[PDB]
C-alpha cells in the first residue's frame, strides 16, 4: 500500500521528512499518531509526515 | 494545504525551531509582547503542528528562562521591556527547572 | 475551508459569541481545561476571526470572571475544577474589572 | 458584480450572512475591509461575509 503526497510540506525540524506533490511513501509507522513515519520512494529518506497531506496510492 | 495534524513539541523540535529562527534572523533583539509571541506560536502551530502553549517563560523580573527545554530563547528585560535572546546554552542547561523546580 | 479573516473582538461580537455558543450548546458546566479553552479559541478564530486573546479569566481562587466585556462565560468551582457557566449579567456587569483593575 | 461561495459559512449574529456553497451574492461594499457586506441573491439578505469564502461569479 504505497501513498502519494495530495500537498507539499517542508519540514524544519529534522525528523520531518519534506516533500512534495506527488512523491509517493511506503508508511514505516502509522499507529503512533497522525504524524506517520514514511520512507521516500523516490530518495529511501524515512521521517514523519502529516499523515493528512498524503493519500492511498 | 490542510492544517497540519497536532502534536507534542519536544526538545529536539525545540532546538532545529530555535536554530530555524535564529537563521532567519527574526526573534532576536525583537521587543516581546503576547500579540507578537502568539503570532509566532499560531505560526508554528499551523505550520509544524505543535500546538501553542509550549513557549511559556519563568515569572520576572529579570531574564525569564524558557520551561521548554530545548527552546534556545530567553527573554531579557532591555511590567520589564522585554527582548527575545537567543542563548544556546538553554539547550545544555534547563534553567528554568532549577529556579522553579515545581513546574516539572 | 479558509482560515476566515482577521476581525477585531468588540463587546457586540463577544455578547454574540456567548449567546451564539449558548445556542450550540456544550459549554455549560463543562469541566474546564486550558487544553479545551485553547482548542475552543482556536476554533473561532479559524472559524470566526477573532484572534485568540480575548477569553481570559480573572485569578483563582473561586470564580473566574472574563475580563472582555461582553463575554457572558465564567469558570465556576467544581486545584480548584471548574467549569463554564453562562451568567448573563456580565454583559451589562464588568466583574473583572470591578474586582481586577490590574489587568486594565 | 456578483460573487459566489466557494465553501458555506455560519455566522454568530444577524448582521454577518451564513450561507452555502454556491450561494450567489452582491456585493454591497467591500472598501471597508476584508469582511464585506453583501446580499445573497439566493435570499434576499444582507449581511457581513469572510471575503475569502468567495470568489467572482
Ligand atoms: C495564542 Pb493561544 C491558543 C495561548
Ligand atoms: C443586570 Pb444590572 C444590576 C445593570
Amino acid at each position: 500500500a504505497l501513498f502519494v503526497a495530495l500537498y507539499d510540506y517542508e519540514a524544519i525540524t529534522e525528523d520531518d521528512l519534506s516533500f512534495h506533490k506527488g512523491e509517493k511513501f511506503q508508511i514505516l509507522n502509522s499507529s503512533e499518531g497522525d504524524w506517520w513515519e514514511a520512507r521516500s520512494l523516490t530518495t529511501g529518506e524515512t521521517g514523519y509526515i502529516p499523515s493528512n497531506y498524503v493519500a492511498p496510492v | 494545504r490542510p492544517q497540519v495534524p497536532l502534536r507534542p513539541m519536544t526538545y529536539k523540535a525545540a532546538v532545529d525551531l530555535s536554530h530555524f529562527l535564529k537563521e532567519k534572523g527574526g526573534l532576536e533583539g525583537l521587543i516581546h509582547s503576547q500579540r507578537r509571541q502568539d503570532i509566532l506560536d499560531l505560526w508554528i502551530y499551523h505550520t509544524q503542528g505543535y500546538f501553542p502553549d509550549w513557549q511559556n517563560y519563568t515569572p520576572g523580573p529579570g531574564v525569564r528562562y524558557p520551561l521548554t527545554f530545548g527552546w534556545c530563547y530567553k527573554l531579557v528585560p532591555v511590567r520589564e521591556v522585554l527582548e527575545w535572546r537567543f542563548d544556546s546554552r538553554l539547550a545544555f542547561h534547563h534553567v528554568a527547572r532549577e529556579l522553579h523546580p515545581e513546574y516539572f
